[PDB]
């Protein structure tokens, strides 16, 4: 039931991710984007689609939050500049594997 | 033609929206309510916590509750079944 | 038909336990909610279906008494500050073994 | 086949009790009571399902009858304050021995 991509390892049941095997905490809102990345592995996801599914429906604010949050994940899971949550600019992020 | 109308999903539409009314009939009056402008049926816009608390004179937290408790009680089996088809 | 979570033993045949060697006596409300979070040890349990499923489902009341309950079962269960019950803020309450 | 626990002891065929050996007169309905408590010790048994078995489903009206029953043995049998048929509030009664 766990759903899982090379490195990263989320259990939505005990509410944890692993990243190499190690505990690591993430706030939540960050914690539902990063399930809906790996639930979508290797298939770019568009902003508003995030905004409106992973986001509440009625979010007046502005996009760039999406970012900032995208560079929380980044940051706590992907060390290197050469990393696994891709991004395509003008179409969203997306958590393939590098080729 | 990609965007032209089948003219079958428009009634399996309306009806769904019909046994939707009466299904949010079913429930209580207050509930129903909060699902409504929380989901934005009555218009297009789907109102936030914050504008059904200062519509309905309830506490956020307590909406949420309540919310919450509606979604449970309309997950009830019947409910369920009766609009399982419509999918 | 026993319960049992690492070092904490629960028997609801006559409702009784104990924790590292020393039974204890607790509210009945306390006790309801230790025994699901027993019985639904390791997921994680929202407040909403804790409230649903503990107390009573006309419950009118605010949402401060499960944490005034969770602040009594942990001034008994554990002594650590680090904590077997923990909490996860906007998603609820769970009961794990310390890492 | 004679039903004891730790010293008070009963007979199903004389329905002769025995106060660790001392004399007791009992009342018909507390002693069939005291007899189910003893067939199933180890359980905690609570007032819905006591005037439930040991009372009848016509009886629809006052609910303290056990609470009374439960006062004249607690008088009865036992001389301490401390008594081995222990209460837990809200679930109705226990007969176990002090720790």
């Amino acid at each position: 039931v766990r759903l899982t991509f090379a490195d990263i390892e989320l259990d939505e049941e005990t509410h944890e991710v692993w990243k190499a095997g190690q505990p690591v905490s993430l706030s939540p809102t960050e914690f539902t984007l990063l399930r809906y990345f790996v639930i979508n592995a290797g298939t770019v996801l568009s902003k508003p689609k995030i905004l409106d599914h992973v986001w509440r429906y009625d979010f007046g604010g502005d996009v760039n939050v999406v970012e900032s949050y995208v560079s929380y994940l980044r940051r706590k899971i992907d060390t290197g500049e050469k990393r696994l949550l891709h991004t395509l600019r003008g179409v969203g992020y997306v958590l393939r594997e590098p080729r | 033609d990609s965007e032209a109308v089948v003219a079958v999903d428009a009634v399996s539409f309306t009806l769904l929206q019909d046994q939707l009314q009466s299904v949010l009939d079913t429930l209580s009056e207050r509930e129903a309510g909060v699902v409504r402008l929380r989901f934005g049926l009555t218009d297009g816009q789907p109102r936030t916590l914050d504008e059904i608390g200062q519509v309905y004179g309830v506490t956020r937290e307590r909406i949420r509750q309540i919310e919450s408790k509606t979604m449970s009680k309309l997950r009830h089996p019947s409910r369920s079944q009766v609009l399982r088809d419509y999918l």
